[PDB]
Order: C-alpha cells, then structure tokens, then sequence
C-alpha cells in the first residue's frame, strides 16, 4: 500500500491503482485493510500520479502531428521540472521503510507542494496539444503562463522557458 | 444574541463617517457570527439505580466534559443564556451530597462559557484594537485551561481521579476563571472600548494588590491588552501619525480641512483639528492627557511639510502598577516634541522673517 | 504490516477464488537480477528470453510489491 | 458506536474527507454524526468545514488565470498555509499507533484560529482583485489581536508582493506588463503623435490599494509615465513609499 | 471560615488589605482540601 | 499591602486608597498653602499594632 502507492505515484500503476484512458489511476475497490474513506484521500493524491503518467507519455513520444526541435526542448525541460518530484518520492520511501506507523497523510503533506506545479503545467501541455503550437510560438504559450501569479508554477515554467531560449539563442546565434 | 447585531453596526457607522481617508473598514463574514459551533458553547442509564461510587465516576466524566463547554450526559448547560449569567441543570435524582458538590464545582463552567462568548463577540473588528487584545490574551488562558483538563482526562482514564481530588485541582483555575468572567461582565456591561477598557483593567488591578494570585493575572492581562492602545499612543507621541482606524484613541482628528483650506481661518491645526475625547482617556494618563494632545499635535505639522521627524530613541511603553514611569516617558517625549516643532517652524517656515516682512 | 503488500488476499477471498502459485523471490534479489541483465548476461531466471525478446517471467511475486506493479516495472526494465 | 471509532473518523474531517460515521449529510451545514460525545464532534469538525472553504477556493481560483497576478499569489499563500496544517495532521496520524486530549480539543485549538481568520479573508476578498484584494488584506491587519495581526501581515507581504512588484517595475524598470486590470494605471493605445504624453496613461480609480494616498498614486503615475516616454520616444510600506517614490520622482523628472 | 471568605470577596468595601487576608485565608484552606483528598484516596483509612 | 502602602508613601510619595485603610488620611479641597497645616491627618484607628506612635508620627 505504502510501496504500491509510492510506485503508483511513479509510472507503474499496479492492480490497486488501475489505469484507464478516460481517467487515470483511480483505485475503485472496497478494501478491508484501507479505511473506507481513504480512497477519497487516495483519489485526491492519484490526481498527482495521473498527471505524472501524462507528462511521461508526452516526453516519450517526442525527444503530420506536432513536431520540431522545440518539442525536443520543452520536453527536456519538463524532465527537469519533474526531477525534484522523483527525488521527493524516493525520500518518502526512505522514511516509510524505517517508521512503521506513518500513514498516508504524510504522503499527502509531503506531496502537497506538487499539487500547484502540476495542475497549472498540465494546462500548458493540453494547450500545446489541442492547439498545434509547433514552432516558435511555443515560447509564447510558456511566456504567457510564466507571468502566472502562483509562485511554484511561476518558477517551474521559468525553468521550462529558459531552455527554449537556450535553443533560440543558438538558432539566432548561428544566424547572426 | 440577536440584540448584539445592532450594536456592532451602530459602532461601525461612527468609524466610517469619522475616517474617510482609510476606506472600507473591515468586517467578518456573516457566518462568523451565525454558525454556533465556531464559538465555544452550545442509552442513558437511569442514574437512580446505581451504587454510589459509580455515580461519582459518572458525574466526574460529565464534569470533565463540561469544563470545556460541551454538554454532559447527566449534567446539561441550560440554553437560556439570558442577560449573561450561564446556568446549569444537574439531573434531579442524584445523591444530595454529590449534587451539592457538583453545584460547587459548576461555577467554573458558567465562568468559562461567558469567558469564551466574550472572546468571540469582542474579537470582531468593530469593538476596537484594545478590546481585541483583551480577548486575544484571555484566549491564551483559555488554552491553558484546556491543557489542564486534558491532564485531568489522562488521570481519569487511569481510574485514579475522584470528585474530591477534582475539587482541589480546579481551585487555582477557578480563581482565574472568576476574575476573567467578572472582568468580562464589567467590560461588556459598561460598553467600554478603547481607553475605557484600559481604565477598568487598571482599577481592577488596584482592587487586588496583596492577593498576588489574581494580581499577576490582571497585570498580565493588562500587559497584553494595552499593547494596542500603547502602540497607538507610542506612534502618536513619537510621530504625528494617528492611524486609530476606529474611534478608540483619546485624541481624535476632525476633518476641518473641508472648511479651512487656504488661510485656514480657524487656526484648525491648533484649534479644532486634533481635539480630545473625554470618555476615552485611559485615566492613568489624565494627569498628562492635555500634554499628550499637545505632544503629537506638535509632531503633525512637521510631518505635514515632509521634513522627516523621528525621536532620537523610541522607547516602548508597557503598562505598570504602583510605578508612574509612563509619566516621565510622556514628558521626555513632550519636551523633545516642543523642541522639534518650535525649531522646525523657526528654521524651516522661518517665522521671524515672515513676521518682520509682515 | 505494509511490508507484506498483497500477501493478504482477503479482497480476493471476498468471492470464491483459487490462488495461483508464484515463486516469492526477494525484492533484493530482483535488483541483482536487473543488474546482471543490464550488464551482458543471458538465461536469467527473471527476464526469461524466448526468441531474442527478453520478457518478464510470467509468475514472480514479492512481499512488499503487488504482482501487477512489479510486472509493470519489470517490463519497463526488460524493454531496456 | 464507541469513541475510538469517532477519533479515527474525526482525524479525516480536518483534511475534509467525509468520515465513516461522520458526513456532510446536509451540503451547506457542517458534518452531522449519524451524546456529549456527539457535541464534541461538531466543534472539532468546524475545522474541516473551514478547510473546505479555504481549499475548495484555492483549487479553483488557482486554475483560473483570469483572477490575475494578484489573487493567484493570494491562493498561493493560502495553500502554503494549508501545507503546514497538514504537517500537524500527519503527526496525529502517527500518534494513532491514548490520543484523546478531550479528543484534541487542545491540539486543534491553535490551528482553529488560524483557520477562522483565513476563512474570513477569502470572503472579504470575494469579488475583489488586484489592488482591491490587497486593500482587503491590509484592511484585515487592523486588529489588536497579535497572533491574527501577525498571520495577516505575512499574508499581506506575499499578496502585495506582486502589487509592489508592479510598483517597483512601473517606476524603475520603465514598462508596465499587466494583461488584466491588475494596477491603478490604465494605458490606452492610440496614434499619439504630438498628443502623446497627455492621454496615453490614466489613473484608474477602482484599483488604488487602500494603503496608498491619491496623491501617491498620481505621483507614481507621473514617474512611470516619464520613464516610459523616455524609452518609447526619446505603515503603508513601513513609510518607505514617501521616501523612495519622491526621490525617484525628483531624479526621473529632472532627467527626463 | 468559608462563609466569611465567600461573603467578603463579594464586597469591595471589605478592604484592600482585607482582601489580602481573605486570599491568605484561602492558601491555608487549599491545603486543607489537599489533606481531604489524601483522606479520600486511602478510603479503599479509619 | 500595608508595607507597600508605607513603601510608596515614603520613597516616592503616594496615598492611593479608595477605602479607609492607611493610617494617614489626606483631606481633599486643599489646593492652597494649607497642605502642610491641613490635608494630612494621622488617623489613630488605622495605625497598625506593630508600630508605635513615635514611629508613625515620623511616617506622616
């Protein structure tokens, strides 16, 4: 449960947290071991995991449809924004290995700073997919949300955006 | 209950028309008052048929619940709440001895329910900065009462507590609660706000001078409840600023600018701009009251022309009993204020050459 | 106990159900298997290869891991 | 229905997940248990209801880019506070394998005031935005209550940091970048040949925050306007506005 | 003793040093109750 | 209390007792030169037993 979940939050869904196309990682079962209402907590938490599979898919297919070098740079940045979300799932398991009483709510608390970076980067990604922003206008949809106002996602999209400028400062440095 | 809603608004209007530079003076949402659970206060075996020493354990359990304000199975908090005096109803069929001891233990519950009600109703913005801190420092003692009853619950869990031992353990906090509840009754009854609820905390602190069980309580309460007023006065004496968002401070600022704005015919800055209030003087400072108005009124008119005025050393001022050191602090600020303005007017705005050339 | 994930099959027993035999390898042994596979090695009991297609062995279970998530991660290593 | 069940259930209302024997049966009213014990439950569950207000507001307002740069940071600060509330809640879980301090009446008390205050702030800031919302935050730092004034006056530092960033950019940097009506200035594009300076920039009057004077707003408009014309054609703040803004004014003007 | 302190405390006219006496007269009554608590504790003391 | 009254009555100068307690009992309605000759009286009922007359004549 606390290892199945600390892996389901990662890529690997498992039997408890069944994946589905319409909606991802919704455990839907009546379990004696879990408390009846913990599924609701788990649903709120699985929003984060579901998002993680969605970004991982998106980085997989890149790096007719969407194509370019900028989709090979935005995704590389989207790896780096997710790196402290991988390390912060390793650390949870390290603590849970030793402490035998610690419950799900510590997972909730520890992975609550990642319920602001992720939901508002997901709108950026769905924008980039629903509207074929393939070329240089990707910088637009990153810089238009980088103004933001929510500081976790204002610095996240900044890390994403600077890489795109890193590409644009070699495309427009070869030219000049 | 319903009758307080008027009082809050009637106070709010006075502050609104008094002060228009600071706009949209805050209010709390309606549910903050409507919801009854947010505030502190709101299968039964027939007790007749049991043995005695089990009735004792039962009533002890119910009273340990009552101490935090929540009802008990065998003892109920009467919902009347008329005037302010809370009353309780013990079960009719009990042993006379236990019933009387329950009555003798019950006054701390009536002196907790009123104490929490005071903290909720007099923590809305309208009642003023001082009446806020009085409730905000009464609230710490409410927390510590909760600490105590938690320890009593642990002891009762171990079957090692009885009503007679409860009687002893609740004596030190009974005095605390009685002082807080009578003080709250007086503060609410007098409709005292600002410095009227800083005079009453001085007089009740004289009231007990040798007790020293309630004197430390009252001295601590007034130390904490005078942080607002003194922060207003501390700014007023060392700066020309009167925030005083609500009409609480003894000095008040009338908006006589609407009439006097060119020649200032009224000499309003020194006639009727900054004027005094009588009922809102703390009454430890009546001896210095006029001098304070003069003190800060001299600071305004150098704060008005942009020349930065700051005391050489700003001394923070704390409530004190038996020792009038605030007096010499007001004088130490007053003499520097007089130097400040007379010098400012005689070097900037330099009055002697104006008078000559007139 | 949270170190024995899916060892309790009470959910499955809620309906009548037959348990399937599984090897019950240790999680520590699994990393050793992955490491020799990622280096040049063949014929490992985990990750059985059949036609030059390395594929996760059909039945492996561990204490603090459910069958499905273990299959998912092991397949993800086997792809590499 | 023993008390041990109520402890295990009530330790989830604070998160806001409906419990086993405790539920928000009536949608608007608080959770009702399905006797003295029951009466303890409600006072403990008001934290869950206040949490429902704060959380349900900052999920939705955080995804709405229309609310503005100011307001998205307000929801940010609200969520950073709810994080620290969850640190306490995790400890309570760990302490379950007694833990009935009148059933937490002591543990919950300190978060309960820090929840009442924010639940009041969101609905005093409902409908408002920008400088208006920052004004509401500055309105709530007028209580003698030291703990509440301390909480609100850190919230104000974060909330009005965007506002003062507009202020310290539209003065120093030269340019104003607000897509919504996030500031007390309202630029208008027109041809502006020789009429340039008179009408491009105008003082909006709904968005001056309450801890600023109309004179200060007018003078900062004149500064920002000077520094933008220079490129394209050539305790309020601990009482630091009146020291910084006038200095910039003198320099900017004479330099322009 | 307790009738006297229950009536005096209810009257500020009793005197300031009086109230000091009536609060010193309670310090020596709390310990009496403490002894009563011990008496109860040993009941299950003749 | 009676040795705090007498300790602020001496070293600093104060007679604050709304009740008839301290042995000195000042008379109001004296803003004139008559504070010395009137305005103060050693009430001979409130003098504590553990001080004698010559002790309290000095204190007034």
């Amino acid at each position: 449960m606390i290892h199945e979940l600390l892996l389901a939050l990662s890529g690997y869904p498992g039997s408890i947290f069944t994946w589905n196309k319409r909606s991802g990682l919704q455990v839907s079962q009546d379990f004696p071991f879990l408390h009846p209402s913990e599924t609701s907590v788990l649903n709120r938490l699985c929003r984060l995991g579901t998002d993680y599979i969605r970004f991982t898919e998106f980085i997989e297919q890149y790096t007719g449809g969407l194509h370019g070098i900028y989709l090979r740079a935005f995704c590389t940045g989207l790896d780096s924004v997710l790196q402290p979300y991988r390390q912060a799932l390793l650390d949870l398991e390290q603590e849970f290995l030793g402490d035998p009483h610690l419950s799900i709510s510590h997972v909730n608390y520890f992975l609550d700073q990642f319920q602001l970076l992720f939901p508002s980067v997901m709108v950026v990604v769905e924008q980039i997919k629903s509207q074929k922003i393939h070329g240089c206008q990707i910088l637009e949809t990153v810089y238009k949300h980088s103004c933001g106002g929510l500081p976790p996602v204002r610095s996240a999209l900044e890390k994403i955006l600077a890489v795109c400028h890193g590409v644009m400062y070699k495309q427009l440095s070869a030219w000049m | 209950l319903q009758q307080s809603l008027e009082l809050k608004r009637k106070m709010l209007r006075d502050k609104q028309n008094k002060k228009n530079s600071g706009q949209h003076l805050p209010i709390f949402p309606a549910w903050v008052y409507e919801r009854p659970a947010l505030i502190g206060d709101f299968t039964a075996l027939p007790i007749g048929t049991l043995p005695l020493a089990s009735q004792e354990s039962a009533v002890v359990e119910d009273l340990l619940y009552v101490l935090v304000g929540v009802d008990g199975r065998y003892v109920s908090a009467q919902p009347l709440a008329g005037r302010q005096s809370r009353t309780f109803l013990v079960d009719p069929n009990l042993d006379l001895s236990i019933r009387e001891l329950v009555h003798r233990i019950l006054p701390v519950a009536a002196s907790y329910s009123a104490v929490t009600r005071f903290i909720e109703e007099k923590s809305s913005f309208e009642y003023g900065q001082v009446n806020h801190a009085l409730a905000a420092a009464m609230r710490t003692l409410v927390k510590e009462h909760l600490i105590l009853v938690s320890q009593l619950e642990q002891l009762h869990r171990q079957g090692l507590l009885s009503l007679q031992k409860l009687w002893f353990y609740i004596q030190p906090a009974m005095r605390t609660m009685d002082i807080l509840a009578s003080l709250a009754t007086s503060v609410d009854k007098g409709e005292c706000l600002g410095g009227s609820t800083l005079s009453l905390l001085h007089d009740r602190s004289f009231s007990y001078t040798g007790d020293s069980q309630a004197q430390e309580l009252c001295l601590y309460l007034t130390k904490a409840a005078s942080a607002p007023y003194f922060e207003v006065l501390e700014k007023w004496i060392y700066r020309g600023i009167i925030h005083d968002p609500y009409s609480e401070f003894m000095v008040e600022e009338h908006e006589l600018r609407k009439e006097r704005i060119q020649e200032d015919y009224n000499d309003k800055y020194w006639d009727q701009r900054y004027t005094i209030v009588q009922q809102q003087i703390p009454s430890f400072l009546q001896k210095m009251a006029d001098k304070i108005l003069s003190t800060g009124k001299y600071l305004n008119v150098v704060r008005e022309c942009g020349h930065d005025v700051t005391c050489p050393v700003a001394k923070e001022i704390i409530y004190t009993l038996k020792e009038r050191a605030y007096v010499e602090q007001i004088e130490k600020a007053f003499n520097y204020a007089s130097k400040v303005l007379l010098d400012f007017l005689m070097e900037e705005k330099e009055l002697v050459a104006h008078l000559r050339s007139i | 106990n949270l170190a024995a994930v899916w060892d309790q099959h009470l959910y499955s027993s809620d309906p009548l159900y037959v348990p399937d035999d599984r090897v019950l390898v240790t999680e520590t042994q699994v990393i050793r298997e992955t490491l020799w596979l990622l280096s040049g090695v063949k014929k490992l009991f985990i990750f059985q290869l059949i036609d030059g297609k390395v594929t996760v062995r059909n039945n492996i279970i561990v204490t603090h891991l459910t069958h499905s998530c273990l299959r998912s991660v092991l397949e993800q290593i086997a792809a590499y | 229905i023993t008390e041990a069940a109520l402890v295990r259930d009530i330790l989830y209302v604070f998160q806001g997940i409906d419990g086993k024997n405790i539920k928000m049966n009536n949608t608007e009213n608080c959770y009702k248990v399905e006797r003295s014990l029951r009466d303890t439950a409600v006072r403990l569950s008001e934290l869950g209801w206040l949490h429902n207000k704060i959380r349900r507001y900052t999920d939705q307002r955080s995804l709405d880019r229309s609310f503005g740069l100011v307001g998205q940071s307000f929801c940010a600060a609200l969520h950073q506070e709810l994080r620290e509330y969850y640190r306490l809640l995790s400890v309570l879980h760990s302490q379950l394998q007694s833990l009935t301090l009148r059933r937490l009446l002591v543990w919950t008390y300190d978060p309960k005031i820090r929840l009442k205050t924010l639940a009041a702030l969101v609905d005093h800031c409902q409908g408002r935005k920008g400088g208006e919302l920052a004004s509401a935050v500055h309105a709530y730092t007028k209580t003698g209550d030291p703990y509440m004034r301390s909480l609100v006056q850190h919230i104000l530092s974060l909330v009005s940091h965007p506002v003062l960033s507009f202020l310290y950019r539209w003065i120093y940097d030269g340019e104003l970048e607000d897509t919504y009506h996030e500031f007390f200035v309202a630029s208008d594009p027109t041809v502006k040949t020789d009429r340039l300076w008179h009408d491009k920039y105008t003082l909006r009057k709904s968005m001056i925050p309450s801890f600023m004077t109309m004179d200060q707003s007018r003078k900062v408009l004149l500064i920002g306007k000077s520094i933008n014309f220079l490129h394209q054609v050539c305790t309020d703040l601990e009482n630091a506005f009146q020291g910084k803004i006038d200095a910039a004014y003198f320099e900017t003007s004479k330099y322009l």
